[PDB]
């Protein structure tokens, strides 16, 4: 590994620096090296990892969607014919799949099996689900169903742990629920399940708000607002 | 645009 | 070259696709391959090249400035001490210098010597000046003066050709003047020259506007507005 | 922010 000669703490520091500079590819490389040091990650470190790879793969997904729309247009009725569009969409798609495989390899070697506390275990299983979902977004062949089911399984195990070990307003539980609802709506062709999950999540969080101190849950009300945005869009 | 986090 | 096996036209097409997807690193690689095919570039192709490398190196410059400000803060009075900040700023800086060297190598091999028309010759000399200026922005050693003078020389040769072969409202001449004024103000420590150049450029373009058709100079009024922004900021 | 193009 290119980072095997840098101190873990130095990798964390440089990941924060890269975050400040919005150099998310560097951030991802640094946090990958940190993970490969072999020690479990603190709450702050998991956040850095997730943020870095989320931004990298988000850019990749947006580019893939631009190119896929162009490709679809190029295969309509009356559209003038070469292979360039397909080739470049395949290039972006292959790079995207590489990043997703890298993150899943990190989770499987060996973040999840050493994750014993609810916070971290749910975090990692949500991330596994997220990246299998990103793989599902572009899958078209004999593996689509298995990729979708891997995403579902990871999300479901995370849900079972969060419901049992976390309060309804925990930001991790809320983000997991948001993304699992988006899985149901956009991947699993199950919009009614997506709506039901979003509504139940929002209602339970709403009912638990009264136990929280004010300045200590900005992210939770933020994510409840995202749940409400999705509900407004879908109904 | 589906909201995810 | 990784692109030596792709058709020139395919490289151009994929550069446009990458522009649409805002994948500017891919755009730069494609236009580099196109250039290395050995044929001169059309007006539309030069634009693709310049846009791609401008966006790549602009991201690099913004990151370098974030990191350099952090570095400066870390060397103030009462600031707590490691080498990580310096190291990562050096990493971004070295990558930036690599991109600048690549563009200058393209211009020198062999775009400029084959550029015989005013439009293309001025375009390429402006770009040479721009990338030597980007190198100057980060230079600190025994080469700073020579880098600054290379930028000045390229800009000045482009200016002499544009004044003699182009009308005052030509977008290329106006952009050259804008960037040469910014060179004077920010690199050459010559703010009075920068202001004089900006004002004279704007006034001559203003006086020549009456010769143009309306929908055919959006870029020229845009660049005149940028000249006025700089004048407002500097005075 | 100096304007360049
Ligand atoms: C600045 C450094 C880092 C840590 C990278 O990002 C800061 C953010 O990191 C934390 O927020 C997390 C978190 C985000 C919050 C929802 C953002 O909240 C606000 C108001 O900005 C977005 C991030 O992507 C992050 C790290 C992602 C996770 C997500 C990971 O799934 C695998 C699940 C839900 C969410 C949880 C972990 C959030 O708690 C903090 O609790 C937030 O503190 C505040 C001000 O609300 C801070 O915004
Ligand atoms: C969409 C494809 C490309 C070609 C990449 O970009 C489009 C743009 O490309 C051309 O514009 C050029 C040009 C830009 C214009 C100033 C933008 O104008 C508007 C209203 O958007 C910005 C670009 O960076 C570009 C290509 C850069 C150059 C610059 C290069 O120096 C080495 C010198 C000045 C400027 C000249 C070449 C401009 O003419 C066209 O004349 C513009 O046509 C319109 C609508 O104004 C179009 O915006
Ligand atoms: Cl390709
Ligand atoms: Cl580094
Ligand atoms: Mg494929
Ligand atoms: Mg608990
Ligand atoms: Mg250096
Ligand atoms: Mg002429």
């Amino acid at each position: 590994g290119a980072m095997g000669s840098m101190e873990r703490a130095s990798l964390i520091q440089k990941a924060k620096l890269a975050e400040q500079a919005e150099r998310y590819e560097d951030m991802a490389a640094f946090m990958k090296g940190a993970v490969e040091k072999g020690e479990e990650l603190s709450c702050e470190e998991r956040n850095l990892l997730s943020v870095a790879y989320k931004n990298v793969v988000g850019g990749q997904r947006a580019a893939w969607r631009v190119l896929s729309s162009i490709e679809q247009k190029s295969n309509e009725e009356g559209s003038e014919e070469g292979p360039e569009v397909r080739e470049y969409r395949e290039k972006v798609e292959t790079e995207l799949q590489g990043v997703c495989d890298t993150v899943l390899g990190l989770l499987d070697s060996h973040l999840i099996k050493e994750a014993g506390d609810a916070e971290s275990r749910v975090f990692y299983l949500k991330m596994k689900g997220d990246y299998y979902r990103y793989l599902a977004e572009v899958a078209t062949g004999d593996d689509k169903k298995r990729i979708i089911d891997s995403a579902r399984s990871a999300y479901q195990e995370a849900m079972d742990i969060s419901k049992k070990e976390m309060p309804p307003t925990n930001p991790i539980r809320l983000g997991l629920a948001l993304n699992f609802s988006v899985f149901h709506y956009e991947i699993a062709n199950s919009p009614e399940e997506a709506i039901s999950l979003a509504k139940t999540t929002f209602d339970e969080a709403m009912a638990d708000l009264h136990t929280l101190s004010e300045d200590s849950y900005k992210d939770s009300t933020l994510i409840m607002q995202l749940l409400r945005d999705n509900l407004t869009l879908w109904t | 645009q589906n909201k995810s986090m």
